[PDB]
C-alpha cells in the first residue's frame, strides 16, 4: 500500500524532471554550432614513447607542471616520467599489482593509486630519506577502486565498485563524506576546476553531479545505454563528457541539466575507456577498445582525427594543463606523447 | 647464359631481403628478446651475409670463369664463405637444441627464457667454433704445406682435393649436426606423442591429435630441407677428393655448390616465417 | 645529457630501467592461476600446503621448482566483467565445483559457461575440480542424480553419475583450442598440488611450442 | 638524516690517510656523494664525486691521481683514500649528499666534517665582508666567468650558508629555488653571469659566510665567500 | 521493510533534483561555444605551435 503509492510518486517526479528538461530544450547544440567552421583535420605525431612498463597500463595522470606524469601498470610498478627527456624520475613498487587508477597531486608532492585491493594508497614523493614511501592507505571501500583525484595534499576523492564515492581526509585516514546513490559500480570521476563539484559515471548508465562540501547528489544525467567507463569535465566547469561501452560519447550540460551532443560513428562498435578535453575544450579525445584514439570536434561532433599508435586497448589518456600534448596509455605497455606541427 | 645471371641475382635478392626482414622485425619489436628469438636472428645474420657478401662476389667467378680479385682477397672470401655456412649449420643445431629443451625441460626452459646473457653467450660460441673449423685451416695451409696448388685465376680451398681433411671437417660440420638435428626433432615428436597418449588415456581430442600431426610434418620438413641442401655437396667433396675430379662431372659440383646457398634462402621461410611471434612482427611492419 | 645534472639524471633513469627488467624477469617465472567456483565449492582449501600472502586474496606456494600464485576473486561482489580482464594473462583457471550440492550445481554450470566462453579467456585452459566426490557417492544412494538433472537417464551408480556431471561442464566449451583438465577429488585428498602441476606443465609445453615456433 | 665523518687527524707529509663517511637515516645508495674541503680561514673546495651506483667518478685536478673515492652501499659508508698528502691538503673535509632527478635539490645535506692536518669556471665574490643590522634587507652578489644558464632553462647556481662552527647548509639551488627548511625571506635572483642573494629582514641566525657554487659542469667551483657581521 | 525505507529516500532525492533552475539549451550551447572561441589561440592541440615553441620536438 504505502510502498506502491511511494513508487508511483517517483514516476511522477521522473516525468516532472523529463518535462522540465524538455521545456528548456529550445534548440540543439548542433544547430547552434552549424555556422562555425570545422577544426579541419587534426594530425598528431608520436613525439615520445615511454617504455619500461612490462604489463598492461591501466591509468596515467599528468602533473600540473605539464612535464611530469605518473602511470600505473599491473607489473606492480608506479612510474613517474620526465616527459621532456623520457627519463624515469621514480619507480614505485606497488604492494598490490591489480592497480586500476592513479593520480598526481596538484602540488606534486604525492601520488595515489589503487585497484582490486580496495585501498587508495598515498605515496610521498618529497621525503628527506630520498625514496618514495607509502604515507597513507585509505581503507573503507568494499569494492575495487576505479578512480581517484586529489583536491589538495590533504583531501582526495575516490570512486569504487561498491556503488559509492568517498571524500577522504588523508591526514586522519578517514572518509569525511560518502556519496551514495549509484545503483551500479562507479567506474570514473572527474573534478571540477574549482574542486567544489565532481561528476561520476557508474555501470547504471547514469552520471551524477555531487557537491563536495554539502555531500549530496545535485543532478543525475542519463542517456547512455551501457556502463559508463570514463568522464571528464569541460574546461570551464559548466559541462562534462562521458564515455560508455555503447561506443558513444555524450556531452552533458550542468545548467541545462541534459545531454547536448552525442559523439558516435557507425564504424565504432567498441567500448570507450578514457575521455579528455583540449585546453580550450574544442577537442574531445576518447580512447577506444579498437586500439585507437579518436579526436572529436566537441562543438560539431565531427571526428577530427585518429591517434593510431598502439597494438592493444587504449586504456587511458590525458591532456597537459598547458594543453601542449596528450598522453595515451595502452594495454600494449607503452605510453605515447602526441602533438601537432605547424 | 643470361638466364643463369638472373637466377643468381634472384638468389641474391631473396637471401638479402628475406634475412633482412628477420633482422628488421627483431629490431622493430622489443618483445622478441627470448633466447629463441636471438637464435633466429643469428641464423638470419649468418644467412644474410651469404647473399650480400659471398654470392655477389662469387658471380664474377662463374660468368668469367676466373678469379680476378687477387690471391689476397680470395683468402678472405674463402674464410668468410666457409665461416657463414658453418655458422648457419651450427645455428640450426642451436635452434633445434632450443626447441628440444622447451618440450623436455619445460619448467627450466620457461624460467631461463628471456635470459639475454645466455643467448648472447651461446651465439658467440657458434661463431667461435665455426671459425676454428675452417679459419686456421684455410689461412695456414699454404704457409705450412709449402706452395699453393691453386692455379692463378682460380679461387678454392687449399684442401679442395684433400681426402682426409674433407671427411673429418664435414663430420664436425654436417654429419654430427645432422644427427643432432635428427635426434632433437625426433625426441620432440616422441614427447608430443607420448604426452598426448597419456592425455587421452571428442572435438578437443581430435584437435590435439591433428595438432600433433601438423608438428610432425613441420619437424620432418626441417630435417629434410637441411639434409637435402647439404648432403649432395658434402658427399661430393669426399667422393671427388678420392678420384680427384675424374669420376665427378664438372657441372655436378656447381649444382651441389649452389644447394648450400639455396639453404640460406629457405631458412627465412622455415624458422622465422613459421614462428608465431615473428609472423606478427612481419604483419606489423607490413 | 649535456648538463652535468642532466647526465646524472640520465644515469639515474638508466639504473631504474635496469631494475625494471630484473623485476620483470623474476615476475615472468611465476605461474599465475585464477581461482574460480561457487560460493562454497572448496576453493578455500584446494591446496593444503598453500599459504595466503573484501579484496582479492592472493595465495602462493612452490611445488617442484615452480612458483604458483593463486588469486581468489570471490570477495569482489561488484560486477565481474568490469575487472575480469585484469586476469587476461593468467596461465590457467582453476574452477571448483561441489558435487554434493545440487542447488548450486546449476549455478556452477552457468558460471562455468560465462568464464569458459569469456572474450578474454579464449586460449586460457581450465583445471576443473569436482570436489567432495566421496560425499557425492554417499549421497547418490538416497538422492538420485535426476533431482538436479531431470534430463539425466543413465544409471544411478556413482561412477556414471560423476561422469555425467563432468560431461555437462565440458559441453560448455565451444572452442576446440581450449583444454579442460577435470579431476575428481575428495576432502581428504592431498595430491591436488600434483594435479595442478601436471596440468600446468602440459599448458607450459603448449605455450613453449608456440614460443619455439613449432605451433 | 645523518652524515658522520671519521679518520681525520695529524699526518706526516707524503703519508696516507683514509676518511670514512657513515650514513644513517636515508637511502644512501640512492644519493650521489661529494667530498668538499675547506682550508682553515679559506673557502670551500670540491674534492671528488661518486655517483649513485658507482658508475661515474670525478676528481678535482689538484687531487686527481692521489685521492680515490669509493662507497660501500650495504654498509652505508663513504670512503676517501688519500695518498701522497701535501701541506696543501690540510683542511676540514665535508661529506655531502646529492641526488639528481628532475626537480631534485642537490647538495641539500652536509656532514659535520673531519679535520686533516699535514705537518674551470671562476666564481667571484669580491665583497669579503658586509656589515649588517637585524631587520634590514641585505643583498649578496656572485659572478661567474661563464654563463651558468644552460639551454634547458636551468641556471646551475647554488647558495650555501656556513654559520660559525657549523657545516654549510643549502639555501638556494639552481639560482632561484628555495631549499627545504629555509625561511621564505631568502630569495635568489640572477641572470647570465651575475647573481644576487637577497635576505629580507635579516636575523641573528643569518650571520655567517655565504658561498655561491656552480654546478654547470665539472669541476665544481666555489666563490671566495661573503661574510655577514653585526 | 528495506524496500519501503529505500523508496522514501529515492522519492526525497528526486524532489531535490526537480527543484533546480534550468537555463535554455541555446543559452548553455552559446556559453560552451563562446569559451572555445575565446581560448582557441591558447590551445596547442587545436592550433599547433611553431617547432621552436614545442617542448616535444
Ligand atoms: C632462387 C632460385 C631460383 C635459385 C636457383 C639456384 C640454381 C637453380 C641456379 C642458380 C645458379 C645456377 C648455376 C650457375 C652456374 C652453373 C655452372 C655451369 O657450368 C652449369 C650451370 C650452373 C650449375 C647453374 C645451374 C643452375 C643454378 C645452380
Ligand atoms: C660485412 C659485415 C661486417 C657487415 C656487418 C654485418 C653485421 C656485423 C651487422 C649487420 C646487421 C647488424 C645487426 C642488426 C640488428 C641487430 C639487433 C640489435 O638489437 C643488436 C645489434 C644487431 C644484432 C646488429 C649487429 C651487427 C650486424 C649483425
Ligand atoms: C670469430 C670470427 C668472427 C673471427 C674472424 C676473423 C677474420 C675476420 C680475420 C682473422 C684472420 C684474418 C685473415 C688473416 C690473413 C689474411 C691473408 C691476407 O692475404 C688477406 C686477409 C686475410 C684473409 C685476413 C682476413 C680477415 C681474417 C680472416
Ligand atoms: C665477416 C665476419 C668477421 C663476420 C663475423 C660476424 C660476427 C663478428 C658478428 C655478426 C653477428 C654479431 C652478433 C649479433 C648479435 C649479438 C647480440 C648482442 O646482444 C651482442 C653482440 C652480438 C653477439 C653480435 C656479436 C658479433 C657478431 C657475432
Ligand atoms: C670443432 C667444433 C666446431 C666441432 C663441433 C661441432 C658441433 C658438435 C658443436 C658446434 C656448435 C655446438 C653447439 C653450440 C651451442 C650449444 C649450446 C649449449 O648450451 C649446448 C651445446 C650446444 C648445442 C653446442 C653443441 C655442440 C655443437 C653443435
Ligand atoms: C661447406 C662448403 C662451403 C662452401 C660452399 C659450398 N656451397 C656454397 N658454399 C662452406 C661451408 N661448408
Amino acid at each position: 500500500s504505502e510502498l506502491d503509492q511511494l513508487r508511483q510518486e517517483a514516476e511522477q517526479l521522473k516525468n516532472q524532471i523529463r518535462d522540465a528538461r524538455k521545456a528548456c530544450a529550445d534548440a540543439t547544440l548542433s544547430q547552434i554550432t552549424n555556422n562555425i567552421d570545422p577544426v579541419g583535420r587534426i594530425q598528431m605525431r608520436t613525439r615520445r614513447t615511454l617504455r619500461g612498463h612490462l604489463a598492461k597500463i591501466y591509468a596515467m595522470h599528468w602533473g600540473t607542471d605539464s612535464r611530469l606524469l605518473v602511470s600505473a601498470s599491473q607489473d606492480g610498478k608506479l612510474i613517474i616520467w620526465d616527459s621532456y627527456t623520457t627519463n624515469k624520475v621514480h619507480a614505485i613498487p606497488l604492494r598490490s599489482s591489480w592497480v586500476m587508477t592513479c593520480a598526481y597531486a596538484p602540488s606534486g608532492n604525492y601520488v595515489a593509486c589503487g585497484g582490486l585491493d580496495n585501498i587508495c594508497s598515498i605515496y610521498n614523493l618529497k621525503t628527506r630519506e630520498g625514496n618514495v614511501r607509502v604515507s597513507r592507505e585509505l581503507a573503507g571501500h568494499t569494492g575495487y577502486l576505479s578512480c581517484c583525484r586529489f583536491l589538495d595534499d590533504n583531501q582526495i576523492v575516490t570512486s569504487s565498485g561498491d556503488t559509492t564515492c568517498a571524500l577522504w581526509d588523508i591526514e586522519t585516514g578517514q572518509q569525511t563524506t560518502t556519496f551514495t546513490g549509484h545503483t551500479g559500480d562507479v567506474m570514473s570521476l572527474s573534478l571540477a576546476p574549482d574542486t567544489r563539484l565532481f561528476v561520476s559515471g557508474a555501470c547504471d548508465a547514469s552520471a551524477k553531479l555531487w557537491d563536495v562540501r554539502e555531500g549530496m547528489c545535485r543532478q543525475t544525467f542519463t542517456g547512455h545505454e551501457s556502463d559508463i567507463n570514463a568522464i571528464c569535465f569541460f574546461p570551464n566547469g559548466n559541462a562534462f563528457a562521458t564515455g560508455s561501452d555503447d561506443a558513444t560519447c555524450r556531452l552533458f550540460d550542468l545548467r541545462a541539466d541534459q545531454e547536448l551532443m552525442t559523439y558516435s560513428h557507425d564504424n565504432i562498435i567498441c567500448g570507450i575507456t578514457s575521455v579528455s578535453f583540449s585546453k580550450s575544450g574544442r577537442l574531445l579525445l576518447a580512447g577506444y577498445d579498437d586500439f585507437n584514439c579518436n579526436v572529436w570536434d566537441a562543438l560539431k561532433a565531427d571526428r577530427a582525427g585518429v591517434l593510431a599508435g598502439h597494438d592493444n586497448r587504449v586504456s587511458c589518456l590525458g591532456v597537459t594543463d598547458d594543453g601542449m600534448a596528450v598522453a595515451t596509455g595502452s594495454w600494449d605497455s607503452f605510453l605515447k606523447i602526441w602533438n601537432g606541427s605547424s | 647464359t643470361a638466364v643463369l645471371a638472373a637466377l643468381m641475382a634472384l638468389l641474391i635478392v631473396a637471401t638479402v631481403l628475406g634475412n633482412a626482414l628477420v633482422m628488421l622485425a627483431f629490431v622493430a619489436d622489443s618483445s622478441l628478446r627470448t633466447q629463441n628469438n636471438f637464435f633466429l636472428l643469428n641464423l638470419a645474420i649468418s644467412d644474410f651475409l651469404v647473399g650480400a657478401f659471398c654470392i655477389p662476389l662469387y658471380v664474377p667467378y662463374v660468368l668469367t670463369g676466373r678469379w680476378t680479385f687477387g690471391r689476397g682477397l680470395c683468402k678472405l672470401w674463402l674464410v668468410v664463405d666457409y665461416l657463414l655456412c658453418t655458422s648457419s649449420a651450427f645455428n640450426i643445431v642451436l635452434i633445434s637444441y632450443d626447441r628440444f629443451l622447451s618440450v623436455t625441460r619445460a619448467v627450466s626452459y620457461r624460467a631461463q627464457q628471456g635470459d639475454t646473457r645466455r643467448a648472447v653467450r651461446k651465439m658467440l660460441l657458434v661463431w667461435v667454433l665455426a671459425f676454428l673449423l675452417y679459419g686456421p685451416a684455410i689461412l695456414s695451409w699454404e704457409y705450412l704445406s709449402g706452395g699453393s696448388s691453386i692455379p692463378e685465376g682460380h679461387c678454392y680451398a687449399e684442401f679442395f682435393y684433400n681426402w682426409y681433411f674433407l671427411i673429418t671437417a664435414s663430420t664436425l660440420e654436417f654429419f654430427t649436426p645432422f644427427l643432432s638435428v635428427t635426434f632433437f626433432n625426433l625426441s620432440i615428436y616422441l614427447n608430443i606423442q607420448r604426452r598426448t597418449r597419456l592425455r587421452l588415456d571428442s572435438f578437443t581430442q581430435r584437435f590435439r591429435l591433428s595438432r600433433d600431426r601438423k608438428v610432425a610434418k613441420s619437424l620432418a620438413v626441417i630435417v629434410s630441407i637441411f639434409g637435402l641442401c647439404w648432403a649432395p655437396y658434402t658427399l661430393l667433396m669426399i667422393i671427388r677428393a678420392a678420384c680427384h675430379g675424374h669420376c665427378v662431372p664438372d657441372y655436378w659440383y656447381e649444382t651441389s655448390f649452389w644447394l648450400l646457398w639455396a639453404n640460406s634462402a629457405v631458412n627465412p621461410v622455415l624458422y622465422p616465417l613459421c614462428h608465431h611471434s615473428f609472423r606478427r612482427a612481419f604483419t606489423k611492419l607490413l | 645529457t649535456l648538463s652535468a645534472e642532466e647526465r646524472a639524471a640520465l644515469e639515474r633513469s638508466k639504473a631504474i630501467e635496469k631494475n625494471l627488467k630484473e623485476d620483470g624477469i623474476s615476475a615472468a617465472k611465476d605461474v599465475k592461476l585464477l581461482l574460480l567456483g561457487a560460493d562454497n565449492s572448496g576453493k578455500s582449501t584446494i591446496v593444503k600446503q598453500m599459504k595466503i600472502i573484501t579484496g582479492i586474496v592472493e595465495t602462493h606456494f612452490t611445488f617442484k621448482n615452480l612458483h604458483f600464485r593463486l588469486f581468489d576473486v570471490g570477495g569482489q561482489r561488484s560486477e565481474r566483467k568490469k575487472w575480469i580482464h585484469c586476469f587476461e594473462d593468467v596461465t590457467a583457471i582453476i574452477f571448483c565445483v561441489d558435487l554434493s550440492d545440487y542447488n548450486r550445481m546449476h549455478e556452477s554450470l552457468m558460471l562455468f559457461d560465462s568464464i569458459c566462453n569469456n572474450k578474454f579467456f579464449i586460449d586460457t585452459s581450465i583445471i576443473l575440480f569436482l570436489n567432495k566426490k566421496d560425499l557425492f557417492g554417499e549421497k547418490i544412494k538416497k538422492s538420485p542424480l535426476t533431482i538436479c538433472f531431470p534430463e539425466y537417464t543413465g544409471p544411478n551408480t556413482y561412477e556414471d553419475a560423476a561422469a555425467y556431471i563432468q560431461a555437462q561442464f565440458e559441453s560448455k566449451n565451444r572452442s576446440p583450442n581450449k583444454e579442460i583438465y577435470c579431476h575428481m577429488t575428495c576432502a581428504t585428498d592431498t595430491n591436488n598440488a600434483q594435479v595442478i602441476f601436471d596440468a600446468v606443465t602440459d599448458i607450459i609445453i603448449a605455450n613453449n611450442l608456440r614460443g619455439c615456433g613449432l605451433y | 638524516v645523518q652524515l658522520v665523518e671519521s679518520g681525520g687527524g695529524l699526518v706526516q707529509p707524503g703519508g696516507s690517510r683514509k676518511l670514512s663517511c657513515s650514513a644513517s637515516g636515508f637511502a644512501f645508495s640512492s644519493f650521489g656523494m661529494h667530498w668538499v674541503r675547506q682550508a682553515p680561514e679559506k673557502g670551500l673546495e670540491w674534492v671528488a664525486y661518486i655517483s649513485s651506483g658507482s658508475g661515474t667518478i670525478y676528481y678535482a685536478d689538484t687531487v686527481k691521481g692521489r685521492f680515490t673515492i669509493s662507497r660501500d652501499d650495504p654498509k652505508n659508508t663513504l670512503f676517501l683514500q688519500m695518498t701522497s698528502l701535501r701541506s696543501e691538503d690540510t683542511a676540514m673535509y665535508y661529506c655531502v649528499r646529492s641526488i639528481y632527478y628532475y626537480g631534485s635539490s642537490p647538495f641539500d645535506f652536509w656532514g659535520q666534517g673531519t679535520t686533516l692536518t699535514v705537518s674551470d669556471i671562476v666564481m667571484t665574490q669580491a665583497t669579503s665582508s658586509v656589515p649588517v643590522t637585524p631587520g634590514e634587507s641585505v643583498s649578496i652578489s656572485c659572478r661567474s666567468s661563464k654563463s651558468l644558464l644552460h639551454s634547458n632553462g636551468n641556471t646551475y647556481l647554488y647558495w650555501f650558508l656556513q654559520r660559525p662552527g657549523q657545516s654549510p647548509q643549502l639555501l638556494i639551488y639552481r639560482m632561484s629555488n628555495l631549499a627545504s627548511g629555509v625561511p621564505d625571506r631568502f630569495s635568489g635572483s640572477g641572470s647570465g653571469t651575475a647573481f644576487t642573494l637577497t635576505i629580507s629582514r635579516l636575523e641573528a641566525e643569518d650571520v655567517g659566510v655565504y658561498y655561491c657554487m656552480q654546478h654547470l659542469e665539472y669541476p665544481l667551483t666555489f666563490g671566495a665567500g661573503t661574510k655577514l657581521e653585526l | 521493510t528495506a524496500s519501503i525505507a529505500q523508496a522514501r529516500k529515492l522519492v526525497e532525492q528526486l524532489k531535490m533534483e526537480a527543484n533546480i533552475d534550468r537555463i535554455k539549451v541555446s543559452k548553455a550551447a552559446a556559453d560552451l561555444m563562446a569559451y572555445c572561441e575565446a581560448h582557441a589561440k591558447e590551445d596547442p592541440l587545436l592550433t599547433p605551435v611553431p617547432a621552436s615553441e614545442n617542448p616535444f620536438r
